[PDB]
RNA sequence: GUCUACGGCCAUACCACCCUGAACGCGCCCGAUCUCGUCUGAUCUCGGAAGCUAAGCAGGGUCGGGCCUGGUUAGUACUUGGAUGGGAGACCGCCUGGGAAUACCGGGUGCUGUAGGCU
RNA sequence: CCGUGGAGCAGAAGGGCAAAAGCUCGCUUGAUCUUGAUUUUCAGUACGAAUACAGACCGUGAAAGCGGGGCCUCACGAUC
RNA sequence: ACGCAGUUUUAUCCGGUAAAGCGAAUGAUUAGAGGUCUUGGGGCCGAAACGAUCUCAACCUAUUCUCAAACUUUAAAUGGGUAAGAAGCCCGGCUCGCUGGCGUGGAGCCGGGGUGGAAUGCGAGUGCCUAGUGGGCCACUUUUGGUAAGCAGAACUGGC
């Protein structure tokens, strides 16, 4: 009762019915896995980005409009 | 003793004595000189080497029928120590036996189908030369002869060729009397020295 | 039943070549891996804490993670269903750069410097990388000599 | 005629190597004690024998190395045993040579009831100015090749200072 | 006959390195002091050299590229008498010099003069470098000891005292400074302090004038021909550091150049390098034929 | 035209032998009282400066051994794809493309960054 | 004195290693506690093993740094 | 114009098979020559003596014969990954509790400038539910075991 134990016959034209795909696309990459000391810096980063950018580039924004 | 029929043109990879085999017998053949051993290359001019054309094996057996028979003929034709024959070709790959009927069906079937050593064939590539034979310039019939009578006794097709060159070196037998006196070779036993210009002057300063 | 463990295979590919064995060069270690740069992945021998895998032996990723003393590269490997991207974290002493990047980056620079010249000059350049064209009506000169007659040698054993 | 190159003893070796540990060896290391003026030091295996009775890592022998005018002293002494003869095949082709005595009371010891009869081995290396080049931490170089000592610079050595012989036979 | 020394390990002979056949490095220590960690992707790491040679001692600050070594300040010990040693240039005291000198020249190239003036009265303690903030921060850099090993006196940790009352931040334990017991594991400022001023060697001086003239006419030759007293010793180093403070500046030599140039053999060429070998074939078949009948 | 300290390239830069080295510099060297560790100041540390380039070191040379590079081997051994090509088979030949290595011979044997000093 | 791995690295082999990962000496348990990520067989599930991290307490070292077991490849186990 | 490809090209890396070699490491293996260090066996000068010498073995030197799926200095063809742009460049400025000689470095955020950036073909992405399948075979080429099989077992592609 021996069988035919491992093949891999009839396997990439299987494979080859739906175009093998890529994922191909990841505007804006996933963030998880990178070191957790560069994440302390960049949550830390954004969220006083939220708060103290407004005065200083509203100032520059009117400089370069009075420039060019 | 398997008939030469079911060991014949290669198959498998070659298997040779070595770590992994352990239990292969002696080959046949242990000796591959016959002629004048301490012959020097001055004294034996010609020589005719034995080309193969089929891509096959030799057994070791054969080849100590062959050398027999060779040697037989070298012997009643020019006598002893008027010629130097080298069998070329040297066994190496093992082959393997499957025995059997050790009348009955109960013993094995082909549960472990993995050989024991049997014996010593040598793969042999088409062009290689199996044996070379070098005499005087009076026995070039002798020769041709000689290795006539081992063709019908190695298997398949085979040819035979005089060769351009001095002997066993790879040196041209018309540059050998023009060019060994006046520089480069000096004899050393039976094979030939070749030395380059790119030697220290000690050596060219000891000759000369 | 091969017996699937980790390095099955690599008698020859994580080894060190030939008058190689020894101490590793300070110039893999000096060297600025930074975030998005394409490189490639390089077995060794010596240290042997961080080798990723026999399977991205000679492959290309991105890097996404720089650490203290190694690297975080995203890698497409390819499986039975389908191409994967995948986040391993490898050492320094494994990877180099590749310089297909940088020689596209030297194209781009070069395209930019002949649209600037374009603009300024109103040359049409054509910037696109065109293939090997075929070879136009050229000219042949076989003064002084007759054109050499080669026949075929007898066969000589 | 000849720039700083002079022929100098640079250490000198003791050895005794008894065939048991214990009462014997301290007493050897007793009398290179008696010798030297400061402590021996053991050996140890890499061999086990059997046929006489030593082990693995036991004290088998004891030695000690003096240099300068201590060494000149005892190699003063040792020629002073052998009577300033040497044979020809006791300088090496590395320019150094050894010769041994047995019966050490002969150095000017006192010989002492309990201690015994020892023989002691004398083995004199040459040196010259360069020699801590090999053996410096920082700079490990050769020695090179018209600067090293060769067994006729030894010998003739042997010959012009203290007087020896050579002894062909 | 003997042996089959040597017929293809020249051709399997793995060269370990330039500077190691040389023996100045080991790689062993410098793959861990000099590479930096890669979560800064520029930051240079300032490495302090100190090579101790017979006459010379060498203090470095450098970091590491691809390229190469950068130095960016440098000192040396032949300089010292335009800072007033003019004598004892590879002792601990000039090794402390050495150091103070190269911090203060550092520190005048990074323009950080008026702040962290380190320690100024030479006591030997334990007075590591500290941060003010509001300020441009301390200087951080690291030992080389090289091929040295590093035992309690040697002068490598002089020049480190001098990089550390210079107002370099270096991180340092105080059980390799000479003075600290091997035994007990209190350490010694006052001794410290004293072999930093060399008043041993003072005593030495006084130990040879005392015992033996002899060996005081032997060595110390040039101390006592030119000048060399203990006093003056210990107002001398303690005007050396004050003349080293108040100009660091480092005076260069124009030293243009008077163009002449011949000293070495130039490499012959392939011509007559085979003109040679032809003239020996030459001279060798005149041999042949003239000493053969002669 | 050079050397020293740290190096990058890791034998075009190693090994054997023979010559040359003016000025700095590198060293061998002169000795253990303090720091130091050993049987031994031989090794490591400590304060030098009476000689020397003999050695280390820097150059040059050996019809030098190795290394690298280039011809020959060689469009040869191999090889993607093809045939109702040959041959009983063993293999071999052709179309289209790609195409390696040893003996043999010739040529080289260090290039450079930072910082510092001598003609 | 010559000595490029021709020895040794606990064991079967392969890779790697010379002022070393080998031998000797001095201290020390980082063979510690905790949360995530990734690789390996893979269905991209688990176990086991491993890697880079992060937060505490640390050991060694002059410091750089190294160490959360064995130079790496195996030496081990679900519900109840 | 967005984008994609069982494809090629342009650059960039990766491998260790075919081949070839072992006068190159490891393992085998053949024969001759030269040399004198060494012990082992014969012979001569002869009380005996490395006192001298003939012969042989081993060793070394330079050669030479034949190989290695679990050897390799070298090294193919075929093959695998990546890039061939607006998600890409350049300029200016804020934030950081990360890092730190330095407004030093690195990440994030904001504003502005120019899209004609290899060939060929194709209009693409994505979500849910589920049947059947889980006994295969044959053919060129590369191979494992066996003497061989219409035998048993693998790789690519094609067919039943
Ligand atoms: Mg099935
Ligand atoms: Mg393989
Ligand atoms: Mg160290
Ligand atoms: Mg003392
Ligand atoms: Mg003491
Ligand atoms: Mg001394
Ligand atoms: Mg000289
Ligand atoms: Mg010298
Ligand atoms: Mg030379
Ligand atoms: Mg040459
Ligand atoms: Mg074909
Ligand atoms: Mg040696
Ligand atoms: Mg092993
Ligand atoms: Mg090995
Ligand atoms: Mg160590
Ligand atoms: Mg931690
Ligand atoms: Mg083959
Ligand atoms: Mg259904
Ligand atoms: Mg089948
Ligand atoms: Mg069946
Ligand atoms: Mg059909």
């Amino acid at each position: 009762a021996k069988s035919k134990n491992h093949t891999t016959h009839n396997q990439s034209r299987k494979w080859h019915r739906n175009g093998i795909k890529k994922p191909r696309s990841q505007r804006y990459e996933s963030l998880k896995g990178v070191d957790p000391k560069f994440l302390r810096n960049m949550r830390f980063a954004k969220k006083h980005n939220k708060k103290g950018l407004k005065k200083m580039q509203a100032n520059n924004a009117k400089a370069m409009s009075a420039r060019a | 003793r398997r008939p030469a029929r079911c060991y014949r043109y290669c198959k498998n990879k070659p298997y040779p004595k070595s770590r992994f085999c352990r239990g292969v017998p002696d080959a046949k053949i242990r000796i591959f000189d016959l002629g004048r051993k301490k012959a020097k290359v001055d004294e034996f001019p010609l020589c005719g080497h034995m080309v193969s054309d089929e891509y096959e094996q030799l057994s070791s057996e054969a080849l100590e029928a062959a050398r027999i028979c060779a040697n037989k003929y070298m012997v009643k034709s020019c006598g002893k120590d008027g010629f130097h024959i080298r069998v070329r070709l040297h066994p190496f790959h093992v082959i393997r036996i499957n025995k059997m009927l050790s009348a009955d069906r109960l013993q094995t079937g082909m549960r472990g189908a993995f050989g024991k050593p049997q014996g010593t064939v040598a793969r042999v590539h088409i062009g290689q030369v199996i044996m070379s034979i070098r005499t005087k310039l009076q026995n070039k019939e002798h020769v041709i002869e000689a290795l006539r009578r081992a063709k019908f006794k190695f298997p398949g097709r085979q040819k035979i060729h005089i060769s351009k060159k001095w002997g066993f070196t790879k040196f041209n037998a018309d540059e050998f009397e023009d060019m060994v006196a006046e520089k480069r070779l000096i004899p050393d036993g039976c094979g030939v020295k070749y030395i380059p210009n790119r030697g220290p002057l000690d050596k060219w300063r000891a000759l000369h | 039943t091969n017996t699937k463990g980790k390095r099955r295979g690599t008698r020859y590919m994580f080894s060190r070549p030939f008058r190689k064995h020894g101490v590793v060069p300070l110039a893999t270690y000096m060297r600025i891996y930074k975030k998005g740069d394409i490189v490639d992945i390089k077995g060794m021998g010596t240290v042997q804490k961080g080798m990723p895998h026999k399977c991205y032996h000679g492959k290309t990723g991105r890097v996404y993670n720089v650490t203290q003393h190694a690297v975080g590269i995203v890698v497409n490997k390819q499986v039975k269903g389908k191409i994967l991207a995948k986040r391993i974290n490898v050492r320094i002493e494994h990877i180099k750069h590749s310089k297909s990047r940088d020689s596209f980056l030297k194209r781009v620079k070069e395209n930019d410097q002949k649209k600037k010249e374009a603009k300024e000059k109103g040359t049409w350049v054509q910037l696109k990388r065109q293939p090997a064209p075929p070879r136009e009506a050229h000219f042949v000169r076989t003064n002084g000599k007759e054109p050499e007659l080669l026949e075929p040698i007898p066969y000589e054993f | 005629e000849n720039p700083m190159r002079e022929l100098r003893i640079r250490k000198l070796c003791l050895n005794i190597c008894v065939g048991e540990s214990g009462d014997r060896l301290t007493r050897a290391a007793k009398v290179l004690e008696q010798l030297t003026g400061q402590t021996p030091v053991f050996s140890k295996a890499r061999y086990t024998v059997r046929s006489f009775g030593i082990r693995r890592n036991e004290k088998i022998a004891v030695h000690c190395t003096v240099r300068g005018a201590k060494a000149e002293e005892i190699l003063e002494k040792g020629l002073k045993v052998r009577e300033y003869e040497l044979r020809k095949n006791n300088f090496s082709d590395t320019g150094n040579f050894g010769f041994g005595i047995q019966e050490h009371i002969d150095l000017g010891i006192k010989y002492d009831p309990s201690i015994g009869i020892y023989g002691l081995d004398f083995y004199v290396v040459l040196g010259r100015p360069g020699f801590s080049i090999a053996d410096k931490k920082r700079r490990t170089g050769c020695i090179g090749a018209k600067h090293r000592i060769s067994k006729e610079e030894a010998m003739r050595w042997f010959q012009q200072k203290y007087d020896g012989i050579i002894l062909p036979g | 006959v003997k042996v089959v020394k040597n017929k293809a390990y020249f051709k399997r002979y793995q060269v370990k390195f330039r500077r190691r056949r040389e023996g100045k490095t080991d790689y062993y220590a410098r793959k861990r002091l000099v590479i930096q960690d890669k979560n800064k992707y520029n930051t240079p790491k300032y490495r302090m050299i100190v090579r101790v040679t017979n006459r010379d001692i060498i203090c470095q600050i450098a970091y590491a590229r691809i390229e190469g070594d950068m130095i960016v300040c440098a000192a040396y010990a032949h300089e010292l008498p335009k800072y007033g040693v003019k004598v004892g240039l590879t002792n601990y005291a000039a090794a402390y010099c050495t150091g103070l000198l190269l911090a203060r020249r550092l520190l005048n190239r990074f323009g950080m003069d008026k702040i962290y003036e380190g320690q100024v009265e030479v006591t030997g303690d334990e007075y590591n470098v500290e941060s003010i903030d509001g300020q441009p921060g301390a200087f951080t850099c690291y030992l080389d000891a090289g091929l040295a090993r590093t035992t309690t006196g040697n002068k490598v940790f002089g020049a480190l005292k001098g990089a550390v009352d210079g107002g370099l931040s270096i991180p340092h334990s105080t059980k390799r400074f000479p003075g600290y017991d091997s035994e007990s594991k209190e350490f010694n400022a006052e001794v410290h302090r004293k072999h930093i001023m060399g008043q041993n060697v003072a005593d030495y001086m006084r130990y040879l004038m005392e015992e033996d003239e002899d060996a005081y006419k032997k060595q110390f030759s040039q101390y006592i021909k030119n000048s060399v007293t203990p006093d003056m010793m210990e107002e001398m180093y303690k005007k050396a550091h004050a003349a080293i403070r108040e100009n660091p500046v480092y005076e260069k030599k124009p030293k243009k150049e008077v163009k002449k140039k011949r000293w070495n053999r130039p490499k012959m060429s392939l011509a007559q390098k085979k003109d040679r070998v032809a003239q020996k074939k030459a001279s060798f078949l005149r041999a042949q034929e003239r000493a053969a009948e002669s």
